[PDB]
């Protein structure tokens, strides 16, 4: 990926995490496990639909080659009809080689940009009440119950709350 | 330490796709846009039948070769299938003229009805019923003709008379007909079929006129004869009227057909493959495609509603993620 | 506290975009790229007026059909507006041979200028003052012709001799003109205009030759005429020179015209449409665009300068951003 | 947004700042405002302006369709016309519509991105001189009055000065 | 203080490219994907010398002109190039039937070989040993004619009897053959030539036929010359026969060439340009290009291996970065 | 860029590192030099080069032209073909203008995200053990010899190993 998170300065990804394509993998005291966020994985499914479906719409028309014959006296216009038929051919087969080619980049690229910006939301709450360890994981300064862990997923963390034994662990 | 890490879907997909950046990538999801399956057969479009021409020819089937008579009378079509070696077309050797622009007028329907246009009781004082050849027999009679066109010949006793014929088309619908000149390889034959004298062969129309005088000479052999037909058609459409007149020389006008256009475009198949009992959406020349997606590599010529053909071998999207298990 | 917030730009817009993630998108800034306006009518093109012909046909007018009067002369044009339901046309029944080829001839021209190519007294020992006919009246005279050919038909008295004519053309343009051989419905007709004999018309030039000769034949009855005229039309270059040969059933070229060929391309435009006085630089069958625009979605036939012809109903460009306010 | 700023970490934008696309909103003792940044404004005005330009100029030839008629014995050549003139008119209307749902996809990412920009340079001044606080704005650990604000918008704003004030307080 | 800074290549190149955002960027690295250069001369393709016609057009090489003697005989091409200004063509005043399509037989051809396919012995009771002219001289001989047909004559003493001939093609090649009719000024040299009554020439092959009739008449002078030929040509297929039948006015085949295809395309160049003893894999009509790149903007037309042919001066991709140095 | 990173919050590059494209500058007791990141420039190299032979691949087709004559009576003819022949070589200038100014946005964008991704990386290993200047340099709060500088560039860091030693100085 482009935006570097995706293999990856999070190298690898999760055949544990079933229900979406980004999320989070968390680990406390009452256990462990993975859970999607919804809205980011949604919304991709969504524009990816949509792209997908827009290049389907707007290839839905068809050149139709004809089956016409020419005389021994009509060289010219035969191969004029040749010459128009493989033109037309060799445009969309372009068209659509290179789209397909360039799309792809350009999906790759999203689904990595839509993994680092889950990242920075959670770097941005945790601040110093975790420590970074690189791999996209944050090994909290504290006590971090599953009520904290929701806390984390669902953008409403209280940094102040925690700083507390945060400083101290620190 | 309680861990909160951020990451991404995987799984068990080994498909691949490529992009301007990197070939060979494994995503977790994907779409293929092009379909590569045809059966190889030969289908109804819209419920119709396609018309097989079997043993016959476009010109055989339409100018009635008395070894197409299978087909003989109506036909509707969804589209036309010619066999690539059909033996019966044009039995006694000439040129139809416009050829070309008949087989594509020919594509452009979907039905024929087939009409006595002129009886042979048209033509005063001449011959109607000896106008047969050995070059183009019936699997019985080993000497036939045409069964749209009459050769008509001069009485044993007589001269050879100006002939006449008028056909008003009081119809709907255009009307597909055809005729000839004959010329024979030498004098005799000439004198035996017409008598002396300059002929001709001139037709008319609010819109087209046709006039042709015999050119007597040998030509070689072909089924048998050193003469020749020049072989014509034409349209007479809704509302116009055909005069005929001759002294001489005419394969006159006898059966036509009632032509009706198609709204859509038509087609007109030269394959070996099969007609069986099966409804189809898209036909190409060389099998059905049954397909949802949105590109096809078969083939550029078809009926119905077909994909967009390309050269690829393949047209991937990604859609998911790149997969690391 | 004191606040420093990093933010970016609402508004009250409620116009759209659509991208390929996503359709509906509310935007602050927006350009459309397609025009769908018209003026419905017809304009002045670089300051040149448009050629009505009215109640004729391109045929009627060029050949100088008795009732196209006020065509004749002198022609300029940026482009040409032949009405759907005109009557004035061919009035003596028969075909212009090579129609299309000389509607696209026509139509690549930008003036014409009249003149006498060959007069009257040129055919020597033959009637040039009758010629004339009711399937073919002015206003006024019920019986006329043509104001560019002449019917040439024999003195009471005489034979129909051979009657020749020549024209060098020395100037710069290249000349129009046409000519015509008439085929009578039957021999007593071709006896009284032009004696008994087989008969002939021969033309010719540094680069072409003609030659045809009557052929004979009732044809069904088209503004009471059931012979017919065989026209002919053709283009005699700077330097060349015509060499005319008859001896009956000539019509012969009378007027002709001089022709400019336009250095851009022309246009022959089949509309209903008022030409008014107004001015534009793009013109479509369907009516003027005044636009900047790049795209539009009107007609793809025109002159002038236009954007380019899509299919689309839209094609908005974002500018701004995402509105959220 | 792919830069993960519009709609957004900063989510919802200002209908009160109505002189640029980006800037900032800032609230002091001496009051509150909002205040475009020209710099980055303007020059995503002259990259949109040049991106609009050069398609209008690439899109700038026509494709001329032709009045000729054609005979009862020309259905073939006249059929090649009507073919080859519909296929061009197919490739030209594809061209244009997919060119502006791409060029529509990344111009929004280009916002995107020059909101994301302007926070980073602003989170470059302050440092830990202002708590980030997630949502694009800073909170000063410090005093800072009209002056300081305009200081940070012209990109001066003196870190060694305050950083005292700051670290107590922080 | 010890650091460490993050960074980028910068070098001391000049070259910039455009983007969507910004015109004149300059960057480390780029590549040039459109080729301007070419050699303003022809070459060799896959290893075989183009045809030089000189000072001949096709036309005369082809029916043998007596000027155009340095070509005749075998030839074989990888292409032609054909001299703007040639003068030695059609000698004898006339039109040479269906051109275009005969220039562009020959242009999907890559040898023939001139065999006598008639030789003047065929033709009984006529003279075929005079059938010269002065339109139409050598270098040496200032009254000649085309080298691949025989203009027959009557004998002084007699009529011009009926003459036959035939030729059965049994090769594996098909064949390039010419005839023409002669049309006299007027009726005193029609009966020199020919003597008098209804004159004709007919040809005739298992899927071709041919009759025409002389057209008497005084046309403007070439080369001193108010007759004129109509010239025909045609290809007889292998396994088929052609018969010729004449009594008058016959141009007769004499020389005719075995005409061997291209699998390929086939081009015809009309240009000044030098031919050189050099190899080429791309000849464009203006130069031949050795080049790597994919683009160029030197010609459109052209044979070999070329790049796509675009209206750009330049297509510079960027593959480095902004340079600031 | 769009990134944010050439020219830049780091103004210019560096005519010195000769050896790639993307790198680093340091400086300590033992001297000072630059030096190239092999891994991102190699696999930038990579793509940038397919991405070339994808475009030469696909644009590896050619409409040909045709020097057929027409006589005075196919004026419609010959104009159908001059009409195709011009449309064809109109829809290709179009696709390969358009191309080559989409794609090298798309490739300068490209060499921006590597050198942002470049410092992100850095900036994740040295944390607090280093102070941010402003033009992409650290000014590490310890000695970093050769042996650590050469630490940093391969991902290897030992943020524990300078800590102690990094907090005193601050
Ligand atoms: C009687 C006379 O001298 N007529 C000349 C002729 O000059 C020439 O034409 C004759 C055929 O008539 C022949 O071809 C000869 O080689 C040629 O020099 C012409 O007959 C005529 C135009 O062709 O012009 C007369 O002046
Ligand atoms: C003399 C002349 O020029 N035209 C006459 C035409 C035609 O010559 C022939 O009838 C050919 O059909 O015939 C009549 C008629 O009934 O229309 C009257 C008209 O006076
Ligand atoms: C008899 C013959 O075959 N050729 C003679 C011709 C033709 O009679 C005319 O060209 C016919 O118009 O006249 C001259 C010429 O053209 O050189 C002399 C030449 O000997
Ligand atoms: C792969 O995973 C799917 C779930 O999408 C599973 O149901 C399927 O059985 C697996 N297939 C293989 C070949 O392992
Ligand atoms: C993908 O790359 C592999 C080489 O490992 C090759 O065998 C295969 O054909 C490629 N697939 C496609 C769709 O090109
Ligand atoms: C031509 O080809 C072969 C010659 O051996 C033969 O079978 C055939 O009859 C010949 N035809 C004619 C008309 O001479
Ligand atoms: C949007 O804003 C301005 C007020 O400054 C006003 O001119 C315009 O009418 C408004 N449009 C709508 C739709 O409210
Ligand atoms: C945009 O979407 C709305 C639905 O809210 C629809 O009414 C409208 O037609 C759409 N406009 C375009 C340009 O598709
Ligand atoms: C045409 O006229 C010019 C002289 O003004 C002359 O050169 C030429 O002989 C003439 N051509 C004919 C065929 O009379
Ligand atoms: C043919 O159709 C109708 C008969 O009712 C009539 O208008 C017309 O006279 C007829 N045409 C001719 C040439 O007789
Ligand atoms: C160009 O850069 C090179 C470094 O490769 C340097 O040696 C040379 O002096 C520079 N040229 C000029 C004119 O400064
Ligand atoms: C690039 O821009 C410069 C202006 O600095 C101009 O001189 C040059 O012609 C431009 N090059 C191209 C290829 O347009």
């Amino acid at each position: 990926g482009i935006f570097g998170a995706i293999a990856g300065f999070i190298e690898g990804g999760w055949t544990g995490m079933i229900d979406g394509w980004y999320g989070y993998h968390h680990e406390n005291s009452q256990g462990s496990g993975y859970a999607a966020d919804r809205e980011s994985t949604q919304k991709a499914i969504d524009g990816i639909t949509n792209k997908v479906n827009s290049i389907i719409n707007k290839m839905n028309t068809q050149f139709e080659a004809v089956d016409h014959e020419f005389s021994n006296l009509e060289r010219r216009i035969g191969n004029l009809n040749k010459r128009m038929e493989d033109g037309f051919l060799d445009v969309w087969t372009y068209n659509a080689e290179l789209l397909v080619l360039l799309e792809n980049e350009r999906t790759l690229d999203l689904h990595d940009a839509n993994v680092k910006n889950l990242y920075e939301k959670v770097k941005s709450q945790l601040r110093d009440n975790a420590n970074d360890l690189g791999n996209g994981c944050f090994e909290f300064w504290h006590k971090c119950d599953n009520e904290c862990m929701e806390s984390v997923k669902n953008g409403t963390y209280d940094y102040p709350k925690y700083q507390k034994e945060s400083k101290l662990n620190r | 330490s309680d861990k909160i890490c951020i990451g991404y879907h995987a799984n068990n997909s080994t498909t691949q796709v490529d992009t301007l950046l990197e070939k060979n990538v494994t995503v977790t999801h994907s779409v293929e846009l092009l379909e590569n399956q045809k059966e190889k057969r030969f289908c109804k479009i819209m419920n119709k039948a396609p018309l097989d021409l079997k043993d016959c020819t476009i010109e055989g089937w339409i100018l009635g070769n008395p070894k197409c008579d299978l087909l003989l009378g109506d036909q509707s079509w969804s589209y036309i299938v010619e066999r690539p070696n059909a033996q019966n077309g044009i039995c006694y050797p000439g040129v139809l003229n416009e050829l070309e622009e008949l087989k594509a007028f020919i594509g452009s329907g979907e039905r024929v009805e087939r009409f006595e246009m002129f009886p042979k009781s048209t033509w005063a004082g001449v011959d109607t019923s000896r106008g047969v050849t050995n070059a183009c027999p019936s699997y019985t009679i080993d000497s036939s003709f045409y069964r749209n066109l009459v050769w008509i010949v001069k009485t044993d006793s007589a001269t050879y008379p100006v002939i006449k014929g008028t056909y008003n088309n009081t119809g709907t619908q255009p009307i597909l007909y055809f005729w000839g000149v004959h010329h024979p390889l030498d004098t005799t034959v000439q004198d035996n079929l017409y008598g002396s004298g300059d002929k001709y062969v001139r037709m008319g129309t609010e819109s087209m006129n046709f006039a042709k005088s015999p050119e007597i000479a040998a030509r070689p052999a072909v089924n048998g004869q050193r003469s020749r037909i020049d072989y014509y058609w034409s349209v007479l459409r809704p509302g116009e009227t055909l005069n005929v007149e001759s002294n001489g020389n005419l394969i006159a006008p006898w059966y036509a057909y009632k032509f009706v256009s198609t709204n859509k475009k038509g087609a007109v198949f030269k394959s070996d493959l099969p007609i069986e009992n099966c409804d189809a959406t898209c036909q190409t020349i060389t099998g059905v495609l049954r397909t949802n997606k949105t590109f096809q590599n078969v083939s550029p010529l078809w009926i119905g509603e077909c994909p967009k053909y390309v050269k690829s071998e393949s047209l991937r999207l990604a859609t998911g993620l790149r997969n690391v298990p």
